[PDB]
C-alpha cells in the first residue's frame, strides 16, 4: 500500500521541477505507479526536495517536513 | 471503443450493480412468493392486504377466489389499540 | 424490521469503523510543528474577524425566502389535479407576485460584488 | 375508482357487522364486570340516541 | 380513520353476534379476484349498494344497526356474482387475477385475460362492463387497441390464451 | 389599490435612482388621494349595518372597518406628505428629512397589514397579517441603518415583538386545541357560559396589546419611539396601535374582564405619572399615546363600543399628527441641533417660540388643550362619549381613575405650552426661506378640524344611525 | 417484542429536555446551533411517531437546511462574544426560574381543559391512560394525503393567505436589501 | 373556510356532531340558544372523550379494588 | 402536548434569563414556534383536521421569515458597531 | 458606453433587439414566463373547440343517488 | 429479518466498491483523454489502486493541529458520509426494488442532500483561522444557491406525476424520458450537479485554498478516506437524480415479446433477468453521466465565485421561474393535468 500509493509533497524549487512535472507527463506517467502530487504536507507521505535551498527557504522546508505524518 | 483498460473499472461498476439489482429482485421475489413486488401502495391496498392475511392462514401475500369464507373470518377481524398521544 | 430501519440506523452505528481502525493502527506521536499548520504565517491579538461584502451574507439570508417558495409549490405539484384551473390561476399569481421581488433583487444588483480601486477614467487636462 | 365504488358497499358491511358485534360485547362485558352496583353501562355519554363505538378502551395488559 | 401511530396492539373478540341478527355468509375473495369481479358486482348489485348507502345516510349516525339488512343482501348478491363466475368462467377469472398480482394490481397489465373474461361473462352471464360518467366521444380505455402505457412483461398464459382464441374465433 | 400600488412601486422604485423618491412618493400620494375620492362610495354596502364575508369567510367588511381604512389612507397620505415635500429647500434639510429607496414600499405593506388586520375573520389571517405587520415595522424602525440608536430599537423590538407573536400563537392553538376551530364566529351565548373559555382570550388579548405599549410592558416601546427617527416614530407610535385596538374593539373578547379592568387603570396611572419628569418630548408623547391607549382599552369591556372608539382613535390621530408636525416645524428655531435623525429632543429647546411663530403655537395650544379635553374642542367629546359608555355599562372606579388621569396628563401636556409662550433673547425678525405650503394647508387643515369638528356632530350621530345601527 | 418501542414517546419528550438544557449551557453558540439542530432531529421523530413524517422531512429540508445553515452563516462571519454560563451570574436566577417553571408548565396543562374547578383541570391533563381504537373505513376511496390536502385547502379555500405569504416572502426579499445594501444612487 | 376538511380531504372525526349543532343553531336565537346544549355536549364530548374516560375510569376501578 | 409545553417553556425561561448571547435568544424564539407546531399537529392529528396543520405550514414559512428579517437586522448592527457583545442586545 | 440601455419608451422595438442581443437571459426567460399564461388566454378555448374538449370529471367518492328509497327484494334471508 | 439483512450488504457492497472503482475510472478516462495511461501497475490493469490508497490512509498518523478541534475535524467526514449513504436507500433499482420503499421518496432525497452542506460549513470551524473561516462561507453559498435550481427541476417533474414515489416518477416514462420534453432541463441538472458536488469547473474553493495555507480539507488518514467515499458517492446518487427524474431509471425498451419468446411461464430464472436488464439500464446511465463527470473535468477551466453565483442567480433561476409558468400553462391548454399516481 505504500508502494503503490506514492503521495508526494509539491516542494518544487528550481528547475528540477521541470523533470518532476515531465515525469507526471504522458511519455512517462507518474499515477501509473499510483503517484500523486499533493499540495499539503498533512496529506503527503514523500518530499522531493527539487531544487537548490536557500538559507531564506530552510526553515519552510523544515516546517513543511515536520508538518507530513509519520 | 478503444481504450478497454479505461473501461474495465466501469464494466466492474455495470456489473456489480447490475448484479445486484438482480440479486435484490430474486430475495424480493422470494419474500413475496413467486410475485413481484407491491409499490405506490395507499390506505386501501393496505387494508386489503390486512384482510387477505384474514382470509389466507396467515400466508403473506396468497390469494384466494372462493367465494364464501371459512367461519373463522367472522371471528379474525382486528381492531387497533392505540397508545395515548401526547 | 424493515430494512429500511436496518439501513438508517446501521449506516451511523457503524461508520466509526475505520475511525477505530486507523486510531488503533496507525502511529500518534506528535511535535510543535507537526501540531503547526502551515509555511508561514501569524496573527497577533487583533480582532477575531475579517471585514466581509454584503453580498456573502445576502445570498445566504436571500435563499431562505426563494427557498420557502419552492417548497410551497410542492402543495400545489401534489394537488395539481384536485385544483383544477382554479388554483393553477391562484398559484400562477403567487408565481408572478414573487417574480416582482426577483426583478427587484436583479435591478439592484444585491448579490454583485464592487470594486474600490476603480480604474482611472478622467482626462488629463493642462491649465495652460 | 370505479372498481373501489363498487366494491365499498360489501367491505363497509362487513365492516359495520364486526362494529355491531364488538361494540354489542363490549356492554354484555362491562355489565358482568359491574353486577353489583347500580351503574348503567348501556347508558350513553351522548345525549342523542345514535349508536356510537367505544372510541376508548382499556389497554390490554 | 387514520391509521394507527406509534404504538398499537390488535386485539380480537371472541364473542359472537346477537341472536336478533340473522348469519350472513362472507364474501371469502381475496383483493385480486375482488378488483377483477368488481364491475360485475356494480353491474348486477346497483340497487342494493345503493339502498344501503341511502339507508346508511338516511339514519344519520346509526347506520351501523340500522342497516344490516341491506348489507346482507349487498353479501349475498356479491357471494352470488363470485359463485356464478366459480361455477362458469373460473380459468379466465385465475388468469385475470393471476396478471394482477404479477403486476401492482394495475388493471392495464391485463387487458389480454380482461378481454376473454368479459367475453365469458356477457355471455354466459350477461353482465358487461361499463365505466360510467363518460360521453359518447370518449373511448374506454380498456377498448383501446393501442394505449400508450403497456406492461413491462405481458403475461404468458394470457398471452398464449388470446392468440388461441383468436385463432378460434372465440374473440 | 395596495397590492396594485406595492406591486408597481416595487418595479418602479427598482428602476429608478436614489434622487427619483421623493416624486414616487409623492406620485403614490396623489395616488391615495384618488382612491379615498373615487372609491369611498363603497360606504353604501354597510347600510343597516350590513356585514360581509369575503375570502370564504377569512374577512369580515363592515362599516366599522370601512371607516378604519379610510383613516388608515388619511394617515398615510399625511406621512407620505412629511416625506415627499421638503419642509425647507436648505441643505439641513436635505440632511434631515430624506426618504429611503425603500420606505414607501415598506409603509404600504405595513397599512396592508394593519387592514388584514383589522379585516379578519379567522386567527390564520389574523397571525399572517400581524406578522406581516410586524415584520414590515421592525425593517422600518431599522432603515436608517447609520443611526446607532435605531439599530439597538430594530433588534429590541424584533424580539418583543416576537414573544408576544409567540404568546398569540399560543392563545391561537390552544382554543383551536379546545373548539377545534380559527374562528370566533363560532362562539356564542351557549359556548361561552358552557366552557370557561377566559384564560385562552384574555392570553390573545395581552399578546396583542402588550405589542402597543400596555403596561407593565411599556418602557420597552417607549424607548424604541424615542430613539427612532422623528418621522418614523409618528408612524410606528399610531398606526399599530389603531390596527390592534380596532381588532380588539371588533371582536368582543373581554366584556367584563377584570384583568383588562386592573391593566388599564394601571397604564392609566402609568402613562399620566411617569409622564410629569420627562424632559424630552418623543418620550412625553409617548406616554400620552399610553394613557389614550388606556383610555381605549376602557371601552374593550362593554360590547357596545363603536361610536366611542372611532371618535377618539379618529381625534387622537389627528392630535397626534398635528403635534408630530407641530415639533417638526419647530426645528427651524431651536438653536441646537442634537442629531440628524432626532434634531429636536428637549422640550426646553422650544423655549421661545411665540416670539418666533406665534400661530404654530396657537396650534400648540388648541392640540395641547384637546389632549386635555377643554371643550368645545374634539378631545373633550371622546372623553365624554367613553365616558357615558363606561357609566352605561356600570364602571365606576374606572371612571374617577380616567379623570385623575385625564387631571396628571395635563401637567405634562402644559409643559410644552408653558416653555413655548415663555420669553426669549435672541428672536426672530426676518427669514426669507418659507416652510412649505402643502405642509402648512396639512396642519392648518388638522388644527381647523380640531377646533370646528363639534359642529358637526349631529350630522356624524345621524350618520351613525343608519350605517352602525 | 412488542412494548421495546413503546416509550419512544417518552423518550423524546426527556431527549427534548436534554437537548434545551445543553442549548442553554453550551460555552460557544456553534454547540447551541447544534443542539438546535439536535431538537428539530429529536421533533421530527415524534412527528413520525404521531403520524407525520411528510412533517418530519419538510422540518429537516427547511429548519435544518436553510435556518440552521443562515445561523451557523452569520456566526462564522460575525463577532458574537458571550459569557459562559456562571454561578457568580447566574444563581441569582434560580428562585423565580423555579417559580416560573412551576407555574408555566401547570398554566400550561390546565389551559386545555373546560372543567371549571382548577385542580382538575391539571388533573385532566395527566388523565393520559386509556388507548384509542382505530376502526377501518372503506369511504375514501382517492391516495389524498396531507399534502395533497394542505394543497387543496391551501389554493381553493384559502388562496387568500398564500397570496398574501406571497407579500411576506416579498419583504423577506425586500427587507433585507433595504437594511444590508449600500445604494450608490 | 378549511372547517370540516378532515387529513385525507373528507369530512372530520366529529364533524357530524358538529354538523347537527349547527342545525339546531340555525333552527334558533339568542334566548331559545340554551336547547343546543346536549347537542354541544356532544360535539365536545367527541372531541375529547371526558365521560368516556371517566366511566371507564369507574369500570377499572370496579375491577381494581373489589376483586384485589 | 407535553413535548411542545416544556419545549416552550425551557425556551422561554433561556430567552428571559440568558445573559450571554443573542444566538441564545434566536434560538429561544425558534425552539418556541417549534413546540406550538408541535402542539398544533398532535392535535391536528387527534382531531383528524386540516386547519391545525395548514397553521403549522404558514408558521414554517413566517417564521422562515423572521429569521431572515432578524438577521439582516442583526447585520446592520454589525455594521455599524463591529462587535456583538454579551449584553446590549 | 459601448451597447448601453436605449430605454423601452424611446422605442420598444428596438429595445427588444438590444435586449435579445445583449441581455438573452433575461429576454428568453420573459418570453418562457409570458408565453404561457397568454397561450392559456388564447389557445385554450380553440382547443376545446377544434381539438378536443375538456374531459368529464372523476368520482371522487360515492355517487349517493339523490332520490327516495325503494322497496327491493331478492337475497333477503331464509 | 434474515433476507433483509442479506439484501442490505449485496447493496452496500456494490455501491462502496463501485465507488472505489470510480476513483481508478475517474483516473484511467482523465488520463485516456489526456494521452496517457494510469493507474495500471498496483494491481492486474489497475484494479487495486483505490485499495492501496485506502491502506496507506489507514495507517497514517491523525494529526490534528494545535489550535484545532477534534471531535468536528473527526466526525465531520463521519457526517457527511452518513447523510451520503442514507440517501441511497431510496433509490431503485426496479420496480419496487428498493430498500426504502417511500412514498415520500422524492422529499427523503431532497431532505437528507439539504444536510450536506453541514459539511463544508463545520470544516471551516476546525481551527482558529479566519480566512478559512470565509472559504466555508464562500462554498457553502455556492452550495445553497444549487439547491434551489435542484428542487425547482424536482418540482418541475413533478408537475408531470403528481406523486413523491420514486418508482412511480420511473414508471411513468414507459411513454416518454423527462429529458425529451425537458432536454434543457437536463443540461441545467447536470450542471447543477456538478456544483453541488463542488466538482470541477465549480472546484473554487478547494482550487482557492491549495494556494493559501488553509480553506480547504487539511485532512489525514480516515477522515480523508470518509470525505473521498463522500465525493465519489454523492457523484452517483446525484446522476441517480438524473437518472430518475429525466432518463427514465432502469427502463429501456420493452422486452415483452422477448420474454414470450424465451419463456411460457414465471420462473425465477424469468425475475432473474427482468432484474438483470432493469439494473443495467440504471447502471449504464450512472456510468454515461459519471464519464460525463469526467469529461467536464478534463475540458474546462474554472470559475471565480462572481462569475458563479452571478451564473445561478442571474442566468438559471430566471428561465425556471418562466418553466415554473410554462409547464402547468401547457398543462391546462391539454387538459392534462395529472392524477395521483
Ligand atoms: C409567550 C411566551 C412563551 C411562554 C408561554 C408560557 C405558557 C403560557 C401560560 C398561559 C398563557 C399566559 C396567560 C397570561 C396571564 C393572564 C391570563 C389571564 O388574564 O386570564 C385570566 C382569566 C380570568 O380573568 P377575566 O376573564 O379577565 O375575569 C373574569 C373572571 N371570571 O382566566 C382565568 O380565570 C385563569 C384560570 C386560573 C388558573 C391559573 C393557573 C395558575 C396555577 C398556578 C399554580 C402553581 C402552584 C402554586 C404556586 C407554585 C409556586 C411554588
Ligand atoms: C429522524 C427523523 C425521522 C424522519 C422520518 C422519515 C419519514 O418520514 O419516513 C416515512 C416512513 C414510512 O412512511 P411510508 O412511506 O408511508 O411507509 C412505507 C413503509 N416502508 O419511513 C419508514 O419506513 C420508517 C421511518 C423510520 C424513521
Ligand atoms: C416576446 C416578447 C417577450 C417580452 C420580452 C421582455 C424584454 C425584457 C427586457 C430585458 O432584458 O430586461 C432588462 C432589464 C434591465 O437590464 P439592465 O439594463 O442591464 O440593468 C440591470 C441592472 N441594473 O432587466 C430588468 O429590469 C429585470 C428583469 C428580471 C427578469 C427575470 C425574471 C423573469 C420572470 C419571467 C416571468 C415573466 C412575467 C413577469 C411579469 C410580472 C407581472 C406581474
Ligand atoms: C372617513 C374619513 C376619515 C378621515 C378623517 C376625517 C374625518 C371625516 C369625518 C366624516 C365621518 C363621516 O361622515 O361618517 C360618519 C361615520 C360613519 O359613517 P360612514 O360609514 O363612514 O360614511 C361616511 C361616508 N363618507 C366616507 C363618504 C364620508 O361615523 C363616525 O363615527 C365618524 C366619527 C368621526 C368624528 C370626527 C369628526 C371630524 C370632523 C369632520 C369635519 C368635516
Ligand atoms: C489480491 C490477491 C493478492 O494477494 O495480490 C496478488 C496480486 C499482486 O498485486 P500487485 O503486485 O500489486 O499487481 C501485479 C501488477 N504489477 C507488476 C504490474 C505490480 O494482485 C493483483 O495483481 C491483482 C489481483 C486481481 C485483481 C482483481 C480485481
Ligand atoms: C473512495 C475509495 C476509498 C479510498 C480512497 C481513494 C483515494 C484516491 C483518490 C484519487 C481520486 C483522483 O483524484 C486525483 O486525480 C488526479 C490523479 O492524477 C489528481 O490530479 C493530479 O495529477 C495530474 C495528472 O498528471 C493532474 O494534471 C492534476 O494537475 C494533479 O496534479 C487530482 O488532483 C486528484 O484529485
Amino acid at each position: 500500500a505504500r508502494q503503490g500509493s506514492f503521495w508526494p509533497v509539491t516542494f518544487g524549487l528550481a528547475c528540477c521541477a521541470v523533470e518532476m512535472m515531465h515525469v507526471s507527463a504522458p511519455r512517462y506517467d507518474q499515477d501509473r505507479l499510483g503517484i500523486i502530487f499533493r499540495a499539503s504536507p498533512r496529506q503527503s507521505d514523500i518530499m522531493i526536495v527539487a531544487g537548490t535551498l536557500t538559507n531564506k527557504m530552510a526553515p519552510v522546508l523544515r516546517q513543511v517536513y515536520d508538518q507530513m505524518p509519520e | 471503443a478503444i481504450p478497454f483498460e479505461a473501461l474495465l473499472p466501469y464494466g466492474i461498476i455495470f456489473g456489480l450493480l447490475t448484479a445486484g439489482g438482480g440479486a435484490m429482485q430474486v430475495l424480493h421475489v422470494y419474500r413475496n412468493g413467486g410475485v413481484r413486488d407491491r409499490f405506490a401502495i395507499d390506505q386501501w391496498d393496505s387494508q386489503m392486504m390486512e384482510r387477505d392475511l384474514r382470509l389466507n392462514g396467515g400466508q403473506g401475500r396468497k390469494q384466494v377466489d372462493q367465494a364464501t369464507a371459512p367461519e373463522a373470518f367472522k371471528h379474525n377481524h382486528v381492531w387497533k389499540s392505540e397508545r395515548p398521544l401526547i | 424490521m424493515n430494512t429500511f430501519i436496518i439501513f438508517i440506523i446501521l449506516i451511523p452505528i457503524v461508520g466509526f469503523a475505520l475511525l477505530a481502525v486507523n486510531i488503533l493502527l496507525a502511529v500518534y506521536k506528535p511535535y510543535n510543528e507537526k501540531l503547526g499548520a502551515f509555511e508561514c504565517g501569524l496573527t497577533s491579538f487583533n480582532q477575531t474577524r475579517l471585514a466581509f461584502n454584503a453580498a456573502f451574507i445576502l445570498v445566504a439570508i436571500l435563499f431562505l425566502p426563494f427557498d420557502l417558495e419552492i417548497s410551497t409549490l410542492l402543495p400545489y405539484v401534489m394537488s395539481i389535479y384536485l385544483v383544477s384551473n382554479y388554483g393553477f390561476t391562484i398559484v400562477l399569481l403567487f408565481l408572478l407576485i414573487l417574480i416582482i421581488g426577483f426583478v427587484y433583487e436583479i435591478n439592484t444588483n444585491a448579490l454583485k460584488i464592487n470594486k474600490h480601486n476603480k480604474p482611472n477614467t478622467d482626462s488629463l487636462i493642462y491649465k495652460l | 375508482l370505479w372498481a373501489r365504488i363498487y366494491l365499498m358497499p360489501l367491505l363497509q358491511a362487513e365492516e359495520d357487522r364486526q362494529t355491531v358485534r364488538r361494540s354489542i360485547a363490549q356492554l354484555e362485558r362491562e355489565k358482568e364486570i359491574m353486577k353489583g352496583t347500580g351503574f348503567d353501562v348501556d347508558k350513553s355519554v351522548y345525549n342523542d340516541g345514535k349508536f356510537h363505538a367505544p372510541a376508548l378502551m382499556i389497554p390490554p395488559k | 380513520p387514520r391509521e394507527a401511530a406509534a404504538h398499537w396492539v390488535p386485539f380480537e373478540d371472541k364473542a359472537n353476534m346477537p341472536d336478533n341478527v340473522p348469519d350472513v355468509v362472507e364474501v371469502g375473495a381475496t383483493s385480486a379476484p375482488l378488483l377483477s369481479a368488481s364491475y360485475f358486482i356494480g353491474a348486477k348489485c346497483k340497487p342494493y349498494n345503493d339502498d344501503f348507502m341511502l339507508c346508511r345516510e338516511e339514519s344519520q349516525g346509526s347506520g351501523a344497526i340500522d342497516c344490516l339488512k341491506e348489507g346482507r343482501r349487498v353479501t349475498r348478491c356479491a357471494v352470488s356474482v363470485i359463485e356464478d363466475i366459480n361455477k362458469s368462467c373460473l380459468d379466465e377469472f385465475r388468469l385475470h387475477w393471476q396478471c394482477l398480482e404479477q403486476n401492482n394490481h394495475q388493471l392495464s397489465g391485463c387487458r389480454k385475460a380482461e378481454a376473454l373474461l368479459n367475453k365469458c361473462v356477457f355471455t354466459k352471464l350477461n353482465l358487461e362492463k361499463k365505466i360510467p360518467g363518460l360521453r359518447p366521444d370518449e373511448e374506454p380505455v380498456f377498448l383501446k387497441k393501442d394505449p400508450w402505457i403497456k406492461p413491462a412483461v405481458d403475461d404468458f398464459k394470457s398471452v398464449r390464451a388470446y392468440a388461441e382464441a383468436k385463432k378460434n374465433g372465440t374473440l | 389599490m395596495l397590492i396594485l400600488a406595492i406591486i408597481s412601486l416595487i418595479t418602479f422604485v427598482s428602476m429608478s435612482k436614489l434622487s427619483d423618491n421623493r416624486a414616487i412618493i409623492r406620485l403614490i400620494n396623489i395616488y391615495l388621494i384618488l382612491v379615498l375620492v373615487l372609491d369611498s362610495f363603497l360606504y353604501l354596502l354597510f347600510l343597516n349595518n350590513q356585514t360581509y364575508t369575503v375570502m370564504g369567510e377569512l374577512l369580515i367588511f363592515n362599516s366599522f372597518t370601512f371607516y378604519i381604512d379610510m383613516l388608515i389612507y388619511f394617515i398615510m397620505i399625511v406621512i407620505s406628505s412629511l416625506y415627499g415635500y421638503n419642509l425647507y429647500n436648505n441643505n439641513l434639510y436635505k440632511t434631515l428629512f430624506e426618504p429611503k429607496k425603500e420606505l414607501i414600499i415598506l409603509f404600504l405593506i405595513n397599512i396592508l397589514g394593519a387592514l388584514l388586520i383589522v379585516h379578519s375573520n379567522d386567527f390564520i389571517t389574523l397571525f399572517v397579517a400581524i406578522e406581516l405587520q410586524s415584520y414590515s415595522i421592525y425593517l422600518i424602525t431599522a432603515i436608517y441603518n447609520s443611526s446607532y440608536k435605531a439599530s439597538k430599537a430594530s433588534m429590541l423590538y424584533f424580539f418583543m415583538g416576537g414573544i408576544l407573536s409567540i404568546l398569540i400563537a399560543y392563545s391561537i392553538n390552544t382554543y383551536y386545541s379546545v373548539l377545534n376551530s380559527y374562528t370566533l364566529h363560532s362562539l356564542d351565548s351557549l359556548i361561552i357560559n358552557t366552557l370557561d373559555l377566559n384564560l385562552i382570550l384574555i392570553a390573545l388579548s395581552l399578546g396583542l396589546l402588550f405589542k402597543i405599549g400596555i403596561a407593565p410592558l411599556h418602557k420597552w416601546l417607549i424607548s424604541i419611539y424615542e430613539n427612532t427617527p422623528i418621522l418614523i416614530t409618528i408612524y410606528i407610535s399610531l398606526i399599530p396601535k389603531i390596527s390592534i385596538l380596532s381588532y380588539l374593539v371588533l371582536s368582543n373578547i373581554s366584556i367584563n374582564s377584570l384583568v383588562i379592568s386592573i391593566l388599564a387603570i394601571l397604564t392609566l396611572l402609568v402613562g399620566s405619572v411617569g409622564g410629569l419628569l420627562q424632559i424630552k418630548i418623543k418620550r412625553l408623547l409617548a406616554f400620552s399615546g399610553l394613557t389614550n391607549a388606556g383610555y381605549m382599552m376602557l371601552l374593550l369591556l362593554l360590547n357596545n363600543n363603536e361610536f366611542s372608539y372611532l371618535y377618539y382613535i379618529t381625534q387622537y390621530s389627528i392630535s397626534h399628527l398635528a403635534i408630530f408636525m407641530i415639533i417638526i416645524f419647530s426645528i427651524y428655531y431651536i438653536n441646537y441641533i442634537n442629531n440628524q435623525y432626532n434634531p429636536i429632543i428637549y422640550v426646553n429647546q422650544l423655549k421661545g417660540l411665540i416670539h418666533d411663530n406665534a400661530y404654530l403655537v396657537l396650534s400648540m395650544a388648541i392640540v395641547v388643550f384637546s389632549f386635555i379635553g377643554i371643550p368645545p374642542l374634539l378631545g373633550f367629546f371622546g372623553k365624554l362619549n367613553i365616558l357615558m359608555s363606561i357609566l352605561n355599562n356600570g364602571y365606576y372606579f374606572i371612571s374617577i381613575v380616567l379623570i385623575v388621569a385625564s387631571l396628571i396628563s395635563a401637567l405634562y401636556y402644559l409643559y410644552l405650552l408653558n416653555v413655548s409662550i415663555q420669553d426669549k433673547n435672541n428672536i426672530l425678525i426676518n427669514s426669507n426661506e418659507t416652510v412649505s405650503s402643502v405642509l402648512s394647508y396639512i396642519l392648518s387643515s388638522l388644527i381647523i378640524l380640531i377646533t370646528f369638528g363639534f359642529i358637526y356632530n349631529s350630522l356624524i350621530i345621524d350618520i351613525f344611525n343608519v350605517y352602525f345601527n | 417484542m412488542m412494548y421495546l418501542t413503546y416509550y419512544f414517546i417518552e423518550i423524546t419528550i426527556f431527549l427534548a429536555i436534554l437537548c434545551t438544557i445543553f442549548i442553554i449551557s453550551a460555552k460557544n453558540p456553534m454547540v447551541s446551533i447544534l443542539y438546535m439542530i439536535a431538537l428539530f432531529v429529536i421533533a421530527a421523530m415524534y412527528l413520525y411517531l404521531i403520524g407525520l413524517g411528510i412533517f418530519s422531512l419538510l422540518y429537516i429540508m427547511i429548519y435544518i437546511g436553510a435556518i440552521a445553515v443562515l445561523f451557523l452563516f452569520i456566526i462564522t462571519l460575525l463577532d458574537i462574544n458571550s459569557t459562559e454560563l456562571s454561578v457568580k451570574s447566574n444563581i441569582r436566577d434560580l428562585p423565580l426560574v423555579l417559580i416560573s417553571l412551576i407555574v408555566l408548565t401547570i398554566s400550561g396543562l390546565m389551559i386545555y381543559s373546560n372543567d371549571s374547578i382548577l385542580i382538575n383541570k391539571l388533573l385532566e391533563a395527566f388523565g393520559n391512560d386509556y388507548n384509542t381504537i382505530i376502526t377501518q373505513d372503506w369511504f375514501n376511496i382517492e391516495n389524498t394525503t396531507l399534502l395533497t390536502t394542505i394543497g387543496n385547502v391551501l389554493l381553493t379555500n384559502n388562496a387568500f393567505i398564500l397570496l398574501v405569504l406571497a407579500i411576506v416572502l416579498l419583504l423577506g426579499i425586500i427587507g433585507p436589501i433595504s437594511i444590508t445594501m449600500k445604494h450608490k444612487e | 373556510t378549511a372547517a370540516g376538511i378532515s387529513l385525507t380531504g373528507g369530512r372530520n372525526r366529529c364533524f357530524s356532531e358538529w354538523q347537527s349543532f349547527m342545525h339546531c343553531t340555525a333552527k334558533t336565537d339568542a334566548k331559545s340558544r340554551a336547547q343546543c346544549l346536549p347537542n354541544f355536549e356532544d360535539y365536545m364530548e367527541c372531541l375529547h372523550h371526558t365521560k368516556e374516560k371517566a366511566r371507564l375510569r369507574e369500570i377499572e376501578s370496579v375491577l381494581k379494588q373489589k376483586k384485589e | 402536548m407535553f413535548i411542545g409545553t416544556i419545549i416552550l417553556v425551557l425556551s422561554f425561561l433561556g430567552f428571559v434569563f440568558n445573559r450571554r448571547n443573542i444566538i441564545l435568544a434566536f434560538i429561544c424564539l425558534e425552539t418556541m414556534l417549534l413546540g406550538i407546531n408541535l402542539i398544533l399537529l398532535r392535535n391536528s392529528v387527534l382531531f383528524d383536521d386540516i386547519s391545525g396543520s395548514l397553521f403549522a405550514i404558514v408558521i414554517i414559512i413566517l417564521a422562515g421569515v423572521e429569521s431572515a428579517i432578524g438577521l439582516s437586522l442583526l447585520v446592520s448592527y454589525y455594521r455599524l458597531r463591529g462587535v456583538i457583545n454579551s449584553y446590549g442586545i | 458606453m459601448i451597447n448601453a440601455n436605449p430605454g423601452f419608451w424611446n422605442g420598444p422595438f428596438r429595445y427588444l433587439r438590444w435586449s435579445a442581443h445583449n441581455r438573452p437571459h433575461l429576454f428568453f426567460a420573459f418570453a418562457i414566463g409570458i408565453a404561457g399564461p397568454v397561450a392559456a388566454l388564447t389557445l385554450t378555448p380553440l382547443r376545446r373547440k377544434y381539438l378536443y374538449p375538456d374531459h368529464s370529471p372523476l368520482p371522487q367518492s360515492y355517487p349517493l343517488p339523490q332520490r327516495a328509497r325503494e322497496q327491493l327484494t331478492g337475497f333477503d334471508d331464509e | 429479518m434474515i433476507i433483509n439483512i442479506v439484501e442490505i450488504l449485496i447493496f452496500l457492497v456494490c455501491v462502496l466498491f463501485s465507488v472505489a472503482y470510480l476513483t481508478v475510472a475517474e483516473r484511467k478516462t482523465l488520463a485516456y483523454m489526456q494521452r496517457r495511461l494510469g493507474p495500471n501497475f498496483v494491481g492486474y490493469y489497475g484494479l487495486l489502486q483505490a485499495f492501496a490508497d485506502a491502506v496507506k490512509l489507514l495507517l497514517k498518523e491523525i494529526v490534528l493541529p494545535k489550535e484545532s478541534n477534534y471531535i468536528i475535524l473527526v466526525i465531520s467526514p463521519l457526517i457527511t458520509l452518513i447523510t451520503a449513504l442514507i440517501g441511497w436507500v431510496v433509490i431503485p433499482l426496479g420496480p419496487g426494488i428498493t430498500l426504502g420503499e417511500l412514498n415520500l421518496g422524492i422529499l427523503f432525497s431532497l431532505a437528507i442532500g439539504s444536510l450536506g452542506v453541514f459539511g463544508s460549513l463545520l470544516s471551516g470551524w476546525s481551527s482558529n483561522s479566519k480566512y478559512s473561516l470565509l472559504g466555508s462561507i464562500r462554498s457553502t453559498a455556492q452550495l445553497i444557491s444549487y439547491e434551489l435550481i435542484l428542487t425547482s427541476i424536482f418540482i418541475i417533474i413533478i408537475m408531470f406525476v403528481s406523486s413523491l414515489n420514486i418508482t412511480t416518477i420511473i414508471e411513468t416514462q414507459r411513454v416518454v424520458w423527462y429529458c425529451i420534453p425537458l432536454l434543457p432541463l437536463l443540461l441545467i441538472f447536470f450542471i447543477a450537479s456538478v456544483a453541488e458536488t463542488a466538482r470541477p469547473p465549480f472546484d473554487l474553493t478547494e482550487s482557492e485554498s491549495e494556494l493559501v495555507a488553509g480553506y480547504f480539507t487539511e485532512y489525514s488518514g480516515s477522515p480523508f478516506v470518509f470525505f473521498f467515499l463522500a465525493e465519489y458517492s454523492n457523484i452517483i446518487l446525484i446522476s441517480a437524480f438524473n437518472g430518475y427524474l429525466l432518463l427514465g431509471g432502469y427502463l429501456s425498451f420493452n422486452y415483452s415479446y422477448l420474454f414470450n419468446i424465451l419463456f411460457n411461464d414465471y420462473s425465477y430464472v424469468s425475475f432473474l433477468f427482468e432484474g438483470l436488464i432493469n439494473s443495467s439500464a440504471y447502471a449504464i446511465k450512472l456510468v454515461f453521466l459519471m464519464f460525463s463527470f469526467i469529461w467536464v473535468r478534463a475540458a474546462f477551466p474554472r470559475f471565480t465565485y462572481d462569475n458563479l453565483i452571478n451564473f445561478c442567480w442571474i442566468i438559471l433561476l430566471p428561465l425556471l421561474f418562466g418553466i415554473f409558468l410554462i409547464i402547468p400553462s401547457t398543462l391546462y391548454i391539454f387538459d392534462s393535468f395529472p392524477t395521483l399516481i
